[PDB]
RNA sequence: CGAAGAACCUUACCUGGCCUUGACAUGCUGAGAACUUUCCAGAGAUGGAUUGGUGCCUUCGGGAACUCAGACACAGGUGCUGCAUGGCUGUCGUCAGCUCGUGUCGUGAGAUGUUGGGUUAAGUCCCGUAACGAGCGCAACCCUUGUCCUUAGUUACCAGCACCUCGGGUGGGCACUCUAAGGAGACUGCCGGUGACAAACCGGAGGAAGGUGGGGAUGACGUCAAGUCAUCAUGGCCCUUACGGCCAGGGCUACACACGUGCUACAAUGGUCGGUACAAAGGGUUGCCAAGCCGCGAGGUGGAGCUAAUCCCAUAAAACCGAUCGUAGUCCGGAUCGCAGUCUGCAACUCGACUGCGUGAAGUCGGAAUCGCUAGUAAUCGUGAAUCAGAAUGUCACGGUG
């Protein structure tokens, strides 16, 4: 059919992310999305891939994340997103390797190690 | 501290030793090693000879002690 | 030291779109706090639009390039005496620094109601009277007494 | 049916001795399934008289692995227990 | 200094001595078994050489394999040493016990085996060199690609702790492919303490 | 020494001796149900035991090596005695990860 | 800093009380089965009562089992030596080196290989060359994280399907997320330039990842007679009517001072009150200890569920929203201290942790000096585990925002 998956993981976040034709219908855990991301400037980070490809009042958005993060999850459907619209044609390819949108981030958290404090802070001697 | 369930705490050859000692009255200091043991109406105006850890010193027993155990009042440590 | 440092960037304002505000953002940030920071900017942004009509970007715009030095000196030590060279500032660089001026003399401005603090710097630099100005233009007479040491022992 | 061991060259080398000589017998045994992982790191100083900060640490592990069999007829793998038993596999049955 | 050449590779080259799972209420109830197992049989194998002492537990009572390079000092006119300690394992181990020997052909590619003859030699006031050199070239004639042999202690002098080194062939250590045996087996002389440690490299993969 | 292992050897005795009416005394004070003079000749039956039948009395040592500090209840082994039995592959299911 | 837990116990030290083949080992002589004694004296150690028990294999002779006494060898030692030593760890230093065989040069100690040009994280490589080779090391082999594929679907999973009381609640499904097994992927491979066109170097495309992708384990020949005889093992030396054993209380937590690390603070990027949003990782049948329930509160009842992707630990906090607070030694800060409580334990005096109420200090960003860190990093906010009856601002470990 025309349903699409998409899945992007970021920061220890996970993202089902469904995309189908429809009117602006941007839900997302059963929540509105100005409802969900509260009082943040990536209410708009979610758009940048869909306004960029011009195609933001063209689909349906259905969005279940978990784990993670508050900004984690915003980033994984930003990573999420932009697989699902990647499985129509290679025509946005070169629109989205050229934006820097399709590499997963693999930034991740790193373990104390000993005689450390943190992962790389150690006591003061003298 | 000692919650009011579990109300008094006093020892058992201590009690002996003081109340059949009230019997005969006071004519001698009891010498005792413990010190876990509060002081009690029962035992208003006594002679204890609680130890010090190397010695026994003497207790003038009061009215107002009632509340506090023995170890209030023999030293452990001299600081001079 | 072999040459390694490469380039990362950070580039996001979509409530004003702006660019330069957010690399001034990062500026104000203390320990992570992003959106307690992200308020106070535009919490000191709003009241430069509640003073003036003009857009309140070009009062920033205006007012970095009145903090933002020209040349500045440089205690390059010859090994037996130390001298100071007067050097042409990088134009990366020469951002940055007023950014970082700017800010520092906010904290004691010692008033209340903070984003009133950064409300006044910015007013100021678009007129000279700022102590950021100031502490510009004195380093800037800082470098004709060092300009003997220009090129030679340099 | 539910098995534990201490490594994954005995315990997912053991489903298929099961597996095998179950659904041969006629009876539907389903795939097996994986569960979370035990890990227990254990941090352990290593002087015997003290320099603190020369540590050295281990960690041991506890495979599990569940099977599903579909239709109960079969004594067969009830005789063939000591078999499927080998070093370290204990298998606590399940038969659903 | 040189983490031990068995903790390192427990996985890509060796196994354990000992496998059986035990619950968390009775893990720490069957290694104080399985622990003065091993210093009872020592002790009354000191001749009849021993490498390995493996221990299986299958369901509800054991299994040893003990390893002899001559197993008929140890079952010796069918088993008078055999049920003599099957009587009496179980007086330490309540479980009934099997007890299994196997052969060590080839003796002198075992590093336990090896390091036993070393204290041996070096008890009867033999040379502290006169007795390696022999026992590494012996050891070179059939077998091994490489052969470290450490010998450290008092080594007869006054104050006097050097070490002896002597080297054949190749071993790697910082190889984690490689299989590489490893014993410390000590030695008391009428005067100090002397430790010998044996690197004997089979084959690799 | 030998000689402190030997004596903490009969407190292990001595705990689980008795080991049974000491539940019935702390039953007994525990119930907000109880008669204190059901109480009060209860806290006789305690302190006329010997002291060494509580479990504070009580020091799990090493029970190979003897030292007390660096002991460890999922082995029976010390801190430093656990590392020459592990590299000798007797501890199974134990390896070094990260 | 041994110490991953000093109320006693631990514990070695102090004051006493008290033992002499001994708390324990083997050999000897006698004695009784072991056991149970529910009792007093005494701080206890111990001493003396003490209903009872009379086994067990029997060539039926006794044997072995335990417990008591006698005597001998002895036992025992946290007593000295880490410069008599083994074992195990720090250090230079994860630094790029360190040596041998044969050969030739030198009367010899030596040297050459291992130097030269280029290059590299690298004694890593290429071209050279009286040296030709080999080993240890570096690299790779291992683990983990990031992409995809296959095998797998309960306790995990909800796209499709009905169901519903609207809770995957239920039937159901094997799409998925997840979990864990087994695989592919990355090699300067390809494009261009550069070099002796030879190692390599600078750019480029594709790609989840680009030039050892990030992290971890892995530390050569050696050094400092570095540290430890108090973890353990041992040569010697001393004690053996005590330098050894046993039991009470005390002590290591004392206290004009000086130094080391660490936490809060000094405020308005804050302080309170009222709502409200998202984690990983781990422990739990000698335990977790729910619902209900009574308490200002720490808790008390209550007993489920549970041998664990099921049940419980268990509510993440910062962020966000509204309110007041107007920069005042303060609706700042919380030390001290009075009073009142609960919990563990035989026992909170010296000496535990928390709770209530009251009081409220120094402190207004801190000299000369001096240390940590190059990216999911510093900075800031919480959570868990080990040791553990009780007791973490430390240690180890996992995530948020960045
Ligand atoms: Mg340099
Ligand atoms: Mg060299
Ligand atoms: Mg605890």
């Amino acid at each position: 059919a025309t349903q699409n998956y998409g899945t992007g993981r970021r920061k220890t976040a996970t993202a089902r992310v469904f995309l189908r034709p429809g009117t602006g219908k941007i839900s997302i855990n059963n929540r509105g999305l100005d409802q969900f991301f509260g009082r943040e400037t990536a209410r708009m980070v979610v758009r940048q891939p869909l306004e960029l490809t011009e195609t933001v009042e063209k689909f349906d958005i259905f969005v279940t994340v978990v784990g993670g993060g508050v900004s984690g999850q915003a980033g994984a459907i930003r990573h999420g997103i932009t697989r699902a619209l990647i499985e129509y044609d290679e025509t946005l390819r070169s629109s989205l390797r050229k934006a820097g949108y399709v590499t997963r981030d693999a930034r991740e958290v790193e373990r104390k190690k000993v005689g450390l404090r943190k992962a790389r802070k150690r006591p003061q001697y003298s | 501290p000692r919650s009011l369930k579990k109300g008094p705490f006093i020892d058992l050859h201590l009690l002996k030793k003081v109340e059949v000692a009230v019997e005969k009255n006071d004519r001698k200091p009891i010498k005792t090693w413990s010190r876990r043991s509060m002081i009690l109406p029962h035992m208003v105006g006594l002679t204890i000879a609680v130890h010090n850890g190397r010695q026994h010193v003497p207790v003038l027993v009061n009215e107002d002690m009632v509340g506090h155990k023995l170890g209030e009042f023999a030293a452990t440590r001299t600081y001079r | 030291r072999r040459r390694v440092a490469a380039k990362r960037e950070v580039l996001a304002d979509p409530k004003y779109g702006s660019q330069i505000l957010a690399k001034f953002m990062n500026h104000v940030m203390e320990s992570g706090k992003k959106a307690v920071a992200e308020r106070i900017v535009y919490g000191a942004l709003d009241k430069v639009k509640e003073r003036g009509k003009a857009d309140p970007l070009e009062t920033f715009e205006k007012a970095l390039d009145a903090i933002a030095p020209l040349v500045e000196v440089k205690s390059r030590r010859v090994g037996g005496a130390t001298y100071q060279v007067p050097v042409e500032v990088r134009p990366s660089r020469r951002n940055a620094l007023a950014m970082r001026w700017l800010v520092d003399f906010a904290r004691k401005r010692g008033e209340k109601s903070m984003a009133l603090r950064l409300a006044g710097e910015l007013l100021d630099a678009a007129e000279g009277k700022g102590a950021a100005v100031k502490k510009r233009e004195d380093v800037h007479r800082m470098a004709e007494a060092n300009k003997a040491f220009s090129h030679y022992r340099f | 049916i539910r098995l534990k061991a201490f490594d994954h060259r005995l315990i997912d080398q053991s489903t298929q001795e099961i597996v095998e000589t179950a659904k041969r017998t006629g009876a539907q045994v389903r795939g097996p399934i994986p569960l979370p992982t035990r890990k227990e790191r254990f941090t352990v100083l290593i002087s015997p008289h003290v320099n603190k900060d020369a540590r050295d640490q281990y960690e041991i592990r506890t495979h599990k692995r569940v099977l599903d069999i579909v239709q109960p007829t079969d004594k067969t793998v009830d005789a063939l227990m000591k078999l499927d038993l080998a070093a370290g596999v204990e298998v606590q049955i399940s038969l659903g | 200094q040189k983490v031990h050449p068995n903790g390192i590779r427990l996985g890509i080259v060796k196994e354990h001595t000992s496998v059986w799972y035990a619950d968390r209420k009775n893990y720490a109830d069957y290694l104080f078994a399985d622990l003065k197992v091993r210093e009872y049989l020592q002790d009354k194998l000191k001749s009849a050489s021993v490498s390995r002492i493996d221990i299986h537990r299958p369901a509800q009572t054991a299994r040893i394999t003990i390893h002899t390079a001559r197993p008929g000092i140890v079952i010796g006119k069918k088993g008078e040493d055999v049920e003599k300690l099957r009587q009496d394992l179980t007086k330490q181990m309540g479980v009934p016990v099997h007890i299994n020997i196997e052969e060590i052909r080839k003796p002198e590619l075992d590093a336990m085996l090896v390091a036993q003859s070393v204290a041996q030699q070096l008890e009867r006031r033999v040379m502290f060199r006169r007795a390696m050199k022999r026992a590494v070239q012996n050891a070179m004639r059939i077998g091994a690609k490489g052969i470290k042999i450490q010998v450290s202690g008092r080594l007869g002098g006054a104050e006097i702790a050097r070490t002896e080194w002597y080297r054949e062939g190749r071993v790697p250590l910082h190889t984690l492919r490689a299989d590489i045996d490893y014993a410390t087996y000590e030695a008391h002389t009428t005067y100090g303490v002397i430790g010998v440690k044996v690197w004997i490299f089979k084959g690799e993969v | 020494k030998e000689s402190m292992k030997n004596r903490e050897l009969k407190r292990q005795l001595t705990v689980a001796k008795y080991a049974k009416k000491r539940a019935e005394l702390k039953a007994i004070i525990a119930n907000p149900n109880s008669s204190a003079e059901e109480r009060w000749n209860a806290q006789v039956a305690l302190q006329k035991q010997p002291r060494d039948a509580s479990a504070s009395r009580l020091r799990n040592r090493c029970r190979l090596t003897g030292r007390p500090h660096g002991f460890y209840r999922k082995f029976g082994l010390s801190r430093n005695k656990l590392r020459e039995a592990a590299m000798r592959g007797d501890v199974p299911g134990l390896v070094k990860a990260s």
